[PDB]
């Protein structure tokens, strides 16, 4: 979990569109959809092979 | 860097320094000058033997 | 912090040796992995090695013999304990273990877990004292000065003994790197009088910024807590091994 963060303004969740995203400093480009995955309590993202 | 305060080689972070002539021009500030061997990173020695 | 206590009934430690099976593995990093097979170098306790055993109980001749020597802490330590009445409360880490150098204490007051770093005057026998079944006094050191670190985590544990069989096995791994003390922990409840063979992996618990030279430790046996004004001990066992 993030404990110290910089002064940025948040926007609205836009779903099912090719967008640029910034989650807690993790940046990228793609399409965001709902998930049926499960995380551990102090985990923030998941990576594949 | 050998007897008082040592940073690790893989340091990540920032360093700030500034002059304080008008508030700290007094007696009572010491540094260690003799010691057998060097200290390891992020270690303290408060002995006065 | 109350101070002083003296034990003449003592006897020489036996220093038994036991097999280590396949115990003493831990999570060595903070990277989440899924369905992957990796090769890792590091410091671990080898499989099948010998490790050392000490005990504590009143045998019969109006006398109690404990076992708290001073052990080396080279590259890291694996610790194990078999107990049934909340016996082994804490450790002492340092270099000379006297009032000329800083020392670190990790203990339990049956109400909190306490971690402090200062110029301690250690006693000849560190232990707590309960009033039959009431946390009475604590005699671990008499004076502490010029003191750097202090922290406590609330953890209330039961102080009513249930002697007989062994009901708990607790395992720990201690590491030191870059001013940080790393404590990994694992716990289970079993009903047996040896250490079962198996393969157990220990989870991270604490990462403490102490900034102190550590080369030696000893065990605090605060067992003496079950009497009135006379104070003697129940039984317990513990095991020590190293890392390579
Ligand atoms: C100093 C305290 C100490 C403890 C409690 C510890 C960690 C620890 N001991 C646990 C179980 C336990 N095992 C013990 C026994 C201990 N009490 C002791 O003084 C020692 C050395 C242990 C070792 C584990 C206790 C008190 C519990 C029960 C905790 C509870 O009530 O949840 C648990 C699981 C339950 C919980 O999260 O509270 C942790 C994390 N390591 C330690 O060194
Ligand atoms: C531990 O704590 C004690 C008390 O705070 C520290 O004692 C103090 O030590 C300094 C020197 O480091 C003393 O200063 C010296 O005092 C004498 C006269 O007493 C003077 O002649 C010297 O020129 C110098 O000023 C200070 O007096 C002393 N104070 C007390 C109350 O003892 C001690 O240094 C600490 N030890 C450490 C470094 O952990
Ligand atoms: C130390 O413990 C290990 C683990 O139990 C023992 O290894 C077993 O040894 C038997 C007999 O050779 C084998 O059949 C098992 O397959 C082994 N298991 C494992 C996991 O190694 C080892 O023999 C013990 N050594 C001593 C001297 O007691
Ligand atoms: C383990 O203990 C046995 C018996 O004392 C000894 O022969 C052996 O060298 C020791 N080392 C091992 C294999 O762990
Ligand atoms: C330190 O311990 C020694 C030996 O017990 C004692 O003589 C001395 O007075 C103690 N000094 C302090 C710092 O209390
Ligand atoms: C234990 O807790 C009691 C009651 O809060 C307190 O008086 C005492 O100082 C504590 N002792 C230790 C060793 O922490």
């Amino acid at each position: 979990p993030a404990t110290v963060c910089g002064p940025k303004q948040s926007t609205d969740l836009v779903k099912n569109k090719c967008v640029n995203f910034n989650f807690n400093g993790l940046t990228g480009t793609g399409v965001l959809t709902d998930s049926n995955k499960k995380f551990q309590p102090f985990q923030q993202f998941g990576r594949d092979s | 860097a050998d007897y008082n305060y040592k940073l690790p080689s893989e340091f990540v972070g920032c360093i700030l320094a500034w002059n304080t002539r008008t508030i700290d021009s007094k007696r009572g500030f010491y540094y260690r000058l003799f010691r057998h061997g060097n200290i390891r990173p992020y270690e303290r020695d408060t002995s006065n033997v | 912090q109350d101070g002083c206590a003296t034990l003449s009934t003592k006897l020489t430690p036996t220093q038994l040796q036991v097999n280590s099976t396949r115990r003493g593995f831990y999570y060595f990093d903070d990277i989440y992995r899924s369905s992957l097979r990796v090769l890792v170098p590091g410091y671990f306790l080898p499989f099948g090695t010998n490790i050392t055993r000490y005990q504590a109980q009143v045998i019969n001749w109006t006398a109690i013999f404990f076992d708290n020597p001073v052990i080396p802490f080279n590259d890291g330590v694996y610790f194990a304990a078999l107990e049934h009445s909340n016996v082994v409360r804490g450790w002492i880490f340092g270099t000379t273990l006297d009032n000329t150098t800083q020392s670190a204490i990790v203990v339990n007051n049956a109400t909190h877990i306490l971690i402090s770093v200062c110029y301690f005057n250690v006693c000849k026998e560190p232990m707590f004292a309960v009033s039959n079944f009431k946390p009475y006094k604590s005699w671990v050191y008499d004076r502490a000065n010029n003191c750097t670190f202090n922290r406590a985590y609330p953890l209330n544990i039961s102080t009513t003994p249930e002697p007989g069989k062994f009901k708990a096995l607790r395992e720990q791994v201690f590491r030191y790197q870059d001013g940080f003390l790393y404590i990994y922990h694992s716990y289970e409840s079993i009903n047996s009088d040896t250490l079962p063979p198996g393969f157990s992996v220990l989870k991270p618990m604490l990462k403490l910024p102490l900034g102190l030279n550590i080369t030696r430790f000893r065990v605090v046996m605060a067992m003496h807590s079950l009497t009135t004004s006379n104070f003697n001990t129940h039984s317990v066992n513990y095991f020590v091994g190293h890392l390579k």
